[PDB]
């Protein structure tokens, strides 16, 4: 369940007295007692006047910012803190119009532990005019990654082995070391 | 996902809160406090993020799947050596039984052939490594020779001639014969047939006929290739024709009284000509350009058939028509380009939009057509279904009886025809093309894209492969076609090897958008049976015969291929197998007191071979378990 | 596409009577309006089933488009004075000078960026000068009588003349005298092109002219001159005052020079305006609002064009018991606890929203920003508009200068504005989400790596890419080759050395394909 009930203390944008006839206006027991239906009207018209902030993941409600994920698929997967859900759902759409690129597993790295890796790879772009030059990229593919955690508790290696997992092109070997 | 939590009977009263009225059930103003409206409209409330869904989905420009086609291949036979003319009208829908619960499925003749009345020409005979060297002229009349020279060389041949070849037909040429002596047996004769064509020599189907050949005297109905043309071969113009002999081939009967040659005459009996099931519309002009960009126009027949001239659109340029290509996406486009967008699941086009850029000015992506020009639209494709497979080629209204030619025959299984995607179904398929973006690169994708190129494969899981000699590894693809309980339980086998078709398949859309330069495999898992053996004590007071039907099956359960394992699905590609979590099968099965030892044996389906008693169990990573029947020993005082 | 239906007319809402229970027989003159008065159901019913363009705004943040900003145009203002007399900051910065207003429009207002200061400029040495004859230590050839002699009489391309200029200051228009005693033909002052400069710190800068009496000296003339930047003057002699090269160029056919040039006798230096560059914009003050609700979430607009990015350009002043409260501007919300006053503004139009407020599980109303209270008076002490299109002002409008703080009394444009950009619009940007969402940027395939060398250098004729073969290195490398474009010349030849690529379109072509490469794939470019 979500327990979505009424809210005291609440007003509304269209009061059942304001649309009331005139004279009408003057009683004590019709303005009162018809104030007491807006109580349990009132926060229908809120979620109403504010449906664009029920959509930012930066925002929105904790249960929406998972199913927000399932829009554009952060792998929302395993995180059991509600912070560490914010920034994944708002910058899943970024990583994937670079995912796989240099940059891609630097940053999904560093999203998911706060700190900027050190990785070295076997690739490179350079230019040369001299006709039929050569490519010395490196002679054999390597991955590595390599991360600077402050208190690298014996559950990280694990944590970027899956994370690096999912983010190497599925073409080249790969090696965890963590601090 | 939950905006709402109230209903009908969640009621407030907190007129108490500010005023004074002290009835809990009043005749009237209860009344007046019971408001449905706020029910009908919480449910209408709690609809509102799924709508906003479908609204954004747009957005992001994603579409509907278009239906697709289902083809089949068909063959008008004649019976008759007559007819030099295409014979059935194109259309002609077929079907099946028009049963009042199933709808039969309607068809429709796609193409049209024209054959040839060709005689036999030339008769020769020769062996292998041997010119023809023989009579070649009186051998269509008299000259017996025996045939092959009664001997299963490797390579043996046999021109034939055929005046006015036929590029494209079924072929039956009549080569009567003196059958004495030994009777070889019409099933499997060691030989192979070929016909020349422009590019070379290619196998030749055969059908139906009431004679093995060499054995009694008849004809052969060859199935003639496409690119089947003529050359020179003595006094005639024939279409060359082979007839390679093999050996006995592991004990293939031969024959060394081979029967001999007694006349000729070709029959050229029918031709071959495919069909698809999906209606077609020809000419249906659009209406008349203006020179605006972005410009969007529908049409009149709604679920277009998908294919690569989807719509083939035309514009009217000074020189008849120009055409006009189809892309996916417009931003591939250029400032000059032809391209166009169709919306298929609705029968909408659109041209090129105009977008504004950081300098204010404009980028048209996509040339518009010029103002005042005539937009045709050549053709569509509108049908296509799930029910256009049709089965064993039985359509029952195949038109055995016809009055022109004798009959129209569709033997072979139509493939194809996807249905079009449900609305749903998209939406559990946006983040594919939000997070792929298509052109596959890391391992997930592997496994997403195999199945939007084949979704009627079981599964797919994706695995790298072994280490190269280069440093890399090439990607590897698992296949699990979907198995049906063929034999008495477990799985038969063999099902489970995708037929050449899933691996061509797969790999093909896969290789366009693949990796460059970086090997693709596919292929099934590493598979090995095990059968589970024990001793299980019933209870004192319950019939074992139960008990011996129920652990075998139950047991069985446990190991399946397609839906074992604990929690119900196909097995997670790398569990090892344990008596122990067969244990835990065992002790639930009803009837059962105890249990005394479980011994288990690894084993192939190539053989009935059993492996060494083992408990546990080696499983590779990229494998899966057999499982196979099993038996153990239920001893107690059973009822 | 397939979108649910949300509507239930207001009429079949009454439909619910139920006179199912006793002692409730009315009709339309019955106390019973509180079944009619919550009509409003029809009203909540009717902006379920609407998606405004709020919306639209979220969920092109969500899959990362940033909507495109709006910018203003930027102007030369040039100042007019008559009175030079000393040296003082007579130009606050940001000094608004606006086009005239006519029947048309309110006027578009400008406003300075750079202070501009008037300066009593005078003259320093003048010495007779031909081309090869250095000054070599000479300032007293006109202070003295007599007369200095223009070129040597005889002009020719790389000739001088030798002018000085006390207290340089780099914004000023600046007016020189140039008596000559006329002598031989006369010539038209546009005949000979006498190219004015400055010898700045940098170098000579160019100079424009605004007059007739310049240059060609038939008659004695006044010769006036903006002020290009700062500039020291080649020190040399005893004047250490800004300096102005008469320098001349080759005789062309139709523009030609003519020997014996007048003979100067008297000059006189003096400024007379001001130039500096001025960015469209303005400054509103004391624009109220309304008054606020007092419930989460309210939305204000201002009736005027998109703020102008700078420093917060909207100060909201909400009335309360201690006197006037001021919101900061924040961008985005992110965290804002109830304690705090914040509020957002939009960059490219009026909408000013306020505290959102959401019901999250267990309710609790978790509040995001403060929220003004009832009946509070919400005004805007701070405004700061100028972008758009409507900043494009025709050449030489501008002409009315506001509140008339200085001496100035004359100020026009001499160039026409620059340009501003209109912000995209919502349905404008609905447009592009199709097509820049899905813009390759990956270079997977042997197609994209091809297209996308096109993308970064589009006058390449010819690029294709090849995999480095194997039994080489690199991990399965691969090759682009490229081909500059070029005229084979009319004689049906072209040299190899044309078929070198730049080196600098070999760098601006890798530089783009490095970011966009896939993970370990070396790559190398270079002709064939």
């Amino acid at each position: 369940a979500s327990q979505r009930g009424s809210v005291d203390g609440l007003g509304s944008s269209l009061p059942i007295a304001s649309m009331l006839p005139a004279v009408f206006a003057d009683d004590d027991l019709a303005l009162r007692f018809v104030a007491g239906l807006d109580d349990v009207l009132a926060p229908i018209l809120n979620v109403l006047d504010c449906l664009d902030t029920y959509f930012d993941p930066a925002l929105t409600p904790a249960d929406f910012a998972q199913w927000l994920g399932t829009w554009v698929g952060a792998e929302t997967d395993g995180t059991e803190a509600e912070p560490m859900l914010r920034a994944a759902v708002a910058a899943a759409a970024r990583l994937h119009r670079v995912r796989g690129t240099l940059q891609g597993l630097s940053e999904t790295v560093r999203l998911a532990f706060g700190v900027a890796p050190e990785i070295t790879e076997s690739g490179g772009a350079t230019w040369n005019a001299r006709p039929l030059g050569p490519f010395p990229g490196r002679p054999r593919p390597q991955l590595h990654v390599a991360l600077r955690l402050p208190e690298p508790r014996p559950v990280d290696v694990h944590r970027l082995d899956a994370l690096v997992a999912a983010a190497r092109p599925a073409h080249m070997p790969y090696t965890v070391e963590v601090t | 996902q939950q905006f709402v939590d109230d209903a009908k009977r969640y009621i407030q009263q907190r007129a108490p809160e500010w005023t004074d009225h002290n009835v809990s059930d009043p005749g009237v103003t209860l009344v007046e406090t019971v408001a449905h409206m706020a029910d009908q409209i919480v449910y209408r409330l709690n609809r509102v993020p799924d709508k906003n869904h479908l609204a954004f989905l747009d957005l992001v420009g994603i579409t509907l799947f278009p239906p697709s086609a289902a083809r089949t291949d068909v063959t008008f036979w004649l019976s008759a050596p007559q007819e030099d003319a295409i014979l059935v009208p194109v259309g002609t829908e077929v079907a099946t039984l028009r049963t009042e619960r199933d709808e039969a499925v309607v068809f429709a003749t796609e193409q049209d052939l024209r054959i040839v009345p060709c005689t036999m020409g030339r008769l020769v005979t020769q062996v292998s490594g041997e010119a023809v060297s023989d009579r070649t002229t009186d051998l269509a009349e008299s000259k017996d020779v025996l045939c092959f020279a009664e001997a299963p060389n490797p390579g043996d041949c046999m021109l034939i001639g055929l005046s006015a070849a036929v590029p494209d037909c079924a072929l039956a040429l009549e080569l009567d014969s003196r059958v004495d002596g030994v009777g070889v047996d019409p099933r499997q004769p060691p030989l192979v047939w070929e016909a020349w064509t422009e590019d070379g020599w290619q196998s030749c189907e055969v059908d139906r006929d009431g004679t093995g050949g060499l054995n009694r005297p008849g004809d052969v109905v060859l199935h003639i290739p496409g690119g089947h043309v003529l050359s020179r071969n003595g006094g005639h113009e024939a279409g060359w024709i082979r007839c390679r002999v093999t050996e006995p081939l592991s004990g293939q009967p031969f024959y060394t009284t081979s029967p001999t040659i007694r006349s000729a005459e070709a029959y050229t009996i029918g031709g071959t000509t495919g069909s698809i099931h999906a209606e077609t519309v020809l000419d249906e002009p659009l209406g008349e350009s203006t020179g605006l960009p972005g410009q969007r126009l529908r049409l009149e027949h709604a679920p277009v058939v998908a294919g690569e001239p989807s719509v083939l659109l035309q514009t009217a340029a000074d020189d008849g028509w120009q055409d006009w290509q189809v892309v996916p996406h417009f931003s591939g486009s250029h400032p000059d380009d032809h391209h166009i967008t169709v919306d298929a699941t609705t029968g909408e086009i659109a041209f090129g939009p105009a977008v504004r850029e950081a300098d204010g000015t404009l980028r048209q992506y996509g040339a518009v057509p010029p103002k005042g020009a005539v937009i045709r639209a050549r053709r569509y494709r509108t049908g296509g279904g799930r029910a256009g497979n049709v089965a064993r080629g039985a359509v029952q209204v195949l038109r055995t009886s016809i009055p022109y030619v004798s009959e129209v025959v569709n033997r072979e299984a139509a493939l194809g025809g996807v249905d079009g995607e449900t609305i749903e179904e998209a939406k559990l398929r946006a983040p594919i093309t939000l997070r792929a973006q298509e052109r596959a690169v890391t391992l997930r994708d592997y496994e997403e894209l195999a199945r939007r190129a084949a979704p009627e494969t079981a599964r797919i899981t994706c695995l790298e492969g072994a280490e190269n000699e280069y440093g890399a590894h090439a990607v590897r693809v698992l296949v699990v076609p979907q198995a049906v309980p063929d034999p008495g339980g477990r799985l038969r086998f063999e099902q489970l090897v995708p037929g050449d078709a899933l691996l061509n398949r797969i790999t093909r859309h896969l290789d366009e958008r693949r990796l460059i330069g970086t090997r693709l495999a596919v292929g099934p898992p590493y598979y090995q049976g095990v059968t589970v053996v024990a001793t299980v004590h019933a209870f004192r007071d319950v019939d074992a015969d139960r008990v011996r039907r129920q652990t075998h099956d139950a047991l069985y359960r446990h190991l399946d291929p397609l839906t074992g394992g604990s929690d119900g699905k196909g097995w997670p590609f790398g569990r090892p197998v344990q008596t122990g979590e067969l244990f835990a099968v065992l002790q639930r099965v009803p009837g059962v007191e105890l249990v005394d030892e479980v011994v288990l044996h690894p084993a192939d389906p190539l053989t009935g071979k059993r492996g060494d008693p083992t408990n546990r169990i080696d499983l590779d990573a990229p494998a899966l378990v057999f499982s196979y029947d099993h038996r153990v020993r239920v001893i107690g005082d059973s009822a």
